[PDB]
């Protein structure tokens, strides 16, 4: 069959989030707050297109509205945040639980100096819609032509013409 | 009288604080001074795998914060 099409390596290049599990679950609720809509743009085009080669520039605009997520976060508040990360990251199964007074803190200084809302508990679970310019995919699957169905059946029923017609019998 | 019991007690008890003692301070020796990373469900363990190559030195317990963006 055909050759798959990949993209070049330098379609691919982009600014990483190298950052750890602990720093981005300590800021995950303000991080779906301030940076709903890039995100829920490539989600939808991630569950439309069902290809991620056709995903890549809403990708890197999602790479690209985290990075100025932590520098905001970096330039204001990074006492609270880092004392915030460093005891989600003490945790093995890293619970927000442990850790209600370092969150308080970096809750507090946010909305201060930022003025960002915490989601309640609820919201970043919502189904959100999305207005983009991108067309919808006529066919996503990429299916061919469906073969076309057998004629149904038609026309009033007539009785049998001499019956059975079983070699010797009339009905 | 009775007491006489307690230095077996002490001896078995201190045998059964042992290993919970001993997991405990390897599980902090071997993850950088912190609990070992519970990885029961996929979604942990790709995380911890994304620790591990975001450290650059092929351990997920190197945590990596604000310092490794500009
Ligand atoms: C106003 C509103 C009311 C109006 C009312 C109008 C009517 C008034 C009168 C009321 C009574 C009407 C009766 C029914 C209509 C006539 C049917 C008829 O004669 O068909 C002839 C039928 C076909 O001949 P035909 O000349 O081409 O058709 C004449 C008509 O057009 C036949 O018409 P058809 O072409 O439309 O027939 C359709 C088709 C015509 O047939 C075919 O297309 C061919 C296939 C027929 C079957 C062949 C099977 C062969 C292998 C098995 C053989 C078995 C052993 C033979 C018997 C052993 C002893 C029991 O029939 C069948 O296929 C059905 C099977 C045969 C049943 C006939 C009726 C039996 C009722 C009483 C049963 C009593 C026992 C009878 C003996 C048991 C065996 C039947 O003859 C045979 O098959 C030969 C065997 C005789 C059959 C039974 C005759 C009925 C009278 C029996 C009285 C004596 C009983 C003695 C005691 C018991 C036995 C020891």
């Amino acid at each position: 069959p055909g050759i798959v099409e990949l993209p070049s390596l330098e379609d691919l290049k982009v600014q990483e989030v190298k950052v750890s599990s602990s720093v981005l679950k300590a800021a995950a609720h303000h991080y779906g707050a301030q940076c709903d809509k890039p995100n829920k743009e490539f989600m939808l085009c991630r569950w439309e297109e069902k290809d991620p080669r056709r995903c890549l520039e809403e990708g890197k605009l999602v790479n690209q509205c985290a990075l100025e997520f932590f520098r905001q976060i970096k330039r204001h508040c990074a006492e609270p945040f880092t004392e915030y990360w460093t005891c989600i990251d003490y945790s093995g199964l890293q619970l927000f639980r442990r850790c209600r007074k370092e969150q308080a803190q970096f809750d507090k200084c946010v909305l201060d100096k930022l003025g960002w809302v915490r989601p309640d508990l609820g919201e970043l679970s919502k189904v959100t819609k999305v207005k983009t310019d991108r067309p919808l995919p006529e066919n996503p699957y990429h299916s061919r032509a469906r073969p076309e169905p057998n004629p149904e059946v038609e026309g009033d029923l007539k009785p049998a013409r001499h019956g059975s017609r079983l070699f010797f019998w009339t009905m | 009288m009775w007491f006489e019991v307690l230095p077996g007690i002490a001896v078995m008890g201190v045998c059964l604080f042992i290993p919970g003692m001993a997991t405990a301070r390897i599980h902090r020796f071997s993850n950088g001074g912190r609990e070992k990373r519970v990885a029961h469900y996929s979604y942990q363990w790709y995380l911890m795998e994304r620790d591990r190559r975001v450290s650059g030195v092929n351990r997920y317990y190197v945590s990596k914060g604000l310092e490794n963006i500009d």
